[PDB]
Parts: structure tokens; sequence; C-alpha cells
């Protein structure tokens, strides 16, 4: 599943999957204008398929729509359209920073999702987090029983994030300053049951630091 | 050199796309570079070198697609797709690299499976005195044979490079394969020279 996921996110023609699907279940209601600008950019996309020098043009797309909007056609041109493009706009910013950068922000999802877990499961024991759960969510017993739930399965959970770390932040000595924020909170997971995701997490901070071959052959 | 085999590790690290797109929109010639890099260790530069080269030839044409395919071989082929938009009132073309003379001649009939607006060109690592006689002659022995270029659809030229670089354009389509006019010239820039100029005359380069 994390090979697939890996290699779908990296295949380009994915957006454009996406966008056919988004446009075909919506043949009306949108303007025929921002329609051509979308149909002429995704026909050039699919054109330079797997092509140096290609990106999903989702900054063309945000460019005809938010175009549109700020001419804002009254009455019936104004609310029809702000609706009925919502799924090119969500597509588009799922896509702003292209498909490497969509397929490092799935993986940080992934990642976030494990620590909105194991972040109540630290700075304290056992009891002190289930009693703190209970009185912040005494409107509902089932967030909590979900809380343990979810830690309970800590170590598949800890495979699962190795093997997504090890696809996110390998063979590209660079990070963001979003990447270092979720790697820094998964590190100070002192609890030793974690140690596997904090120990692997702090070989991406030193990591991605070093020289590539190919400066020192290319200078030499 | 060192833009084009950097790129290659791994592309989309958001300055090696600048240097790119530098050597395309820059004045200064990189011509005499750019025929060179057949491999040079990698075999994906091809694909990089094929789609700078027309990019740094057709500035005069709109284009609005480049693609990259590949043969089931070591052969990866570019195809583009561009128009003029004031002049001679939508063309197409490709190009691809072969080694020293004979994956050209091997593969013709599918590397070209990209009015006569196809514009086909080839380079040939053939880095060795350089002497028009002999390469013509070799490049002309199959053009005189090989007719694909007007029976497939219809290909207006076909150019060859020579890897400081020489170039052969011809047309086996209805005249004698042979140009000593635009021989020297990239078909592309044949336009900044001012040479149509010359309408009332016989010339004889």
């Amino acid at each position: 599943w994390v090979e697939r996921l890996m290699k779908t996110l990296r295949d380009p023609s994915l957006p454009l999957l996406e966008l056919q699907d988004i446009m075909t279940s919506v043949s009306g209601r949108i303007p025929p204008n921002v329609e051509k600008s979308i149909k002429k950019e995704m026909a050039q996309y699919a054109s330079n398929i797997t092509s140096v020098l290609c990106q999903f043009p989702s900054q063309q797309i945000a460019n005809i729509l938010d175009s549109h909007a700020a001419t804002l056609n009254r009455k019936s041109e104004r609310e029809v359209f702000f609706m009925n493009t919502q799924s090119i706009v969500q597509l588009v910013q799922r896509y702003r920073s292209g498909i490497r950068g969509h397929m490092k922000a799935v993986v940080m999802d992934l990642l976030r999702q494990y620590l909105r877990v194991e972040t109540q499961f630290q700075n304290g024991h056992y009891d002190k987090c289930v009693f703190a759960l209970r009185e912040e969510n005494k409107s509902d017993m089932n967030t909590v029983l979900n809380y343990i739930f979810s830690h309970a399965q800590v170590t598949k959970k800890n495979l699962l994030v190795t093997m997504l770390i090890d696809q996110l932040c390998g063979r590209d000595p660079t990070l963001t300053d979003e990447l270092l924020n979720i790697l820094t909170e998964l590190t100070q997971l002192s609890k030793t049951t974690n140690a596997k995701v904090a120990l692997r997490a702090r070989q991406v901070l030193i990591a991605s630091h070093l020289p590539s071959y190919e400066l020192r052959h290319n200078q030499v | 050199e060192s833009i084009f085999l950097s790129a290659i590790d791994m592309y989309g690290h958001q300055f090696c796309i600048e240097n790119l797109q530098k050597l395309i929109l820059s004045e200064t010639s990189i011509f005499d570079v750019l025929p060179n890099f057949f491999y040079h260790s990698n075999q994906v530069v091809r694909m990089a070198a094929l789609e700078v080269y027309v990019r740094r030839a057709y500035i005069a044409y709109e284009l609005n697609s480049v693609q990259h395919r590949q043969l089931k071989d070591n052969t990866c082929v570019v195809e583009f797709q561009f128009m003029l938009p004031t002049s001679h009132p939508q063309r197409m073309g490709g190009m691809v690299s072969f080694r020293t003379f004979e994956d050209f001649v091997r593969i013709f009939d599918e590397v070209m499976g990209c009015e006569p607006i196809h514009i086909l060109n080839v380079a040939i690592k053939t880095d060795c005195d350089i002497e028009d006689d002999r390469l013509a002659a070799m490049f002309r022995e199959f053009t005189q044979q090989n007719k694909a270029t007007l029976v497939d659809h219809g290909i207006r030229r076909l150019t060859f490079l020579v890897a400081f670089p020489k170039f052969f354009t011809f047309r086996a389509r209805d005249k004698f394969e042979e140009d000593r006019i635009y021989r020297h010239l990239e078909p592309a820039l044949a336009f900044q020279l001012e040479l149509n100029r010359m309408r009332n005359f016989d010339l004889t380069a």
C-alpha cells in the first residue's frame, strides 16, 4: 500500500484524472471561459506528460477562476460560479505545490495523525492521560476510547511510520519549515514504546545536511 | 555540462529548472556544447538535451506542447507541438539522438512515430574531422533510399546534426536530397539570417 501510494503520487497523470472526474460530473453551471481555459491547460499538461520542464498548471486554473471572480458578475452569475467551482479550487489547492509537494504533504498528514494520538500519552502516566482526556471530553466518552484503542496498536503504527519516513525524506537532502516541525514533535516522544519513530526521525534531521557527490564531482 | 548533468540525479529541486530556463532564454550560443550530450554517463540527459536544444532553437515559434517518449531501447525521443502566430497561416516536430551511425537507420521508421507540417531532426555522434562531403554522402545514402518522410504522414525537412555542430538539411519529398544553402544553419534559426531577402537571385553558396 505504501509503495503504491508513493508511485501513484509520483505519477504526473493523477491530478489530470481528478480534474476529469470533477469536471465530467459538472458539465454545466460553469462559465465557458474558465472551462475552456482549464481544458487548454490540462490538454497542454497531458501533451507534456513525463517530460522535463513540466508541472501541473494549478496556478493557471487558479488564475482564470480568480480572474472571473474579480470580475464578479452579479445575480446568479456570482453564486452559481462560486459554488460550482469549489471542487476545482480544492483540486488546485491540493496540488498548489505540484505532484511532489502533494506527495510529501499526504505523508505529512499521516504523520500528523500519528502525533494527534501520541502527543496525549506523553507528559504523564497512563492514568493521568486517561483522566485528562475524560476531563477534556466530558460530553463524549467515545473520543477517549478511540484514543486508547489507537494507542494500543502503537507498535504497528510505528512500523508504518518508519516506512512512511523512509519515503518522505530519503534521497532528497532537503527539509522545509513544515516537515521539520513534525519531525521535531515526533522526536520529543520520550516514551520508549515510540523510540523507533523518534530515532529514525532524528536521522532525517541530521541526514538532510550532507553533500550529494554532484558538487564535488563536478567542481573537481 | 554541470547544469545538464546535475539535474539528472533527481529533477524537480527548483534550481535546475531555472538553470534550464536560463539556458533556453539566454542569448549566448550553446550549440557548440549541446550536441555532445549523448549520454556522457547517464542516458537521461538525452531528454534533457532534446527538450532544451529545440527550445533554444525555436524562438520565433509559439511552442505549446513538449513530450518525452522512449522506445524499448536506449532511444529517447522528444516530440513538440507549436505554431506560427503571424507567419505562413499548426506545426509539429520531434528530435532523437543516436550513436555513430547505426541506431538511426536501424529504428528510423519507429522513431518517426511521434500538408507536411512535421519536422524531424536527428543528432549523431561523429566527433571527428569536419568533412562536409563524407558526412553528407553518409546521410544522403540513407535518405535517398528511405522515403518514410513523404509516405508516412509528410515531413517537410530532415535535419542531420553532426556533433562545432554541422547541420545538413534534406528534403526527400520531391527534390534531390541536398541543400548547399541552409547547410550549417539551424532550420528554426534560418529566419535570423535575412537570407530569404535575396528573392530575385539564384544563389550559390
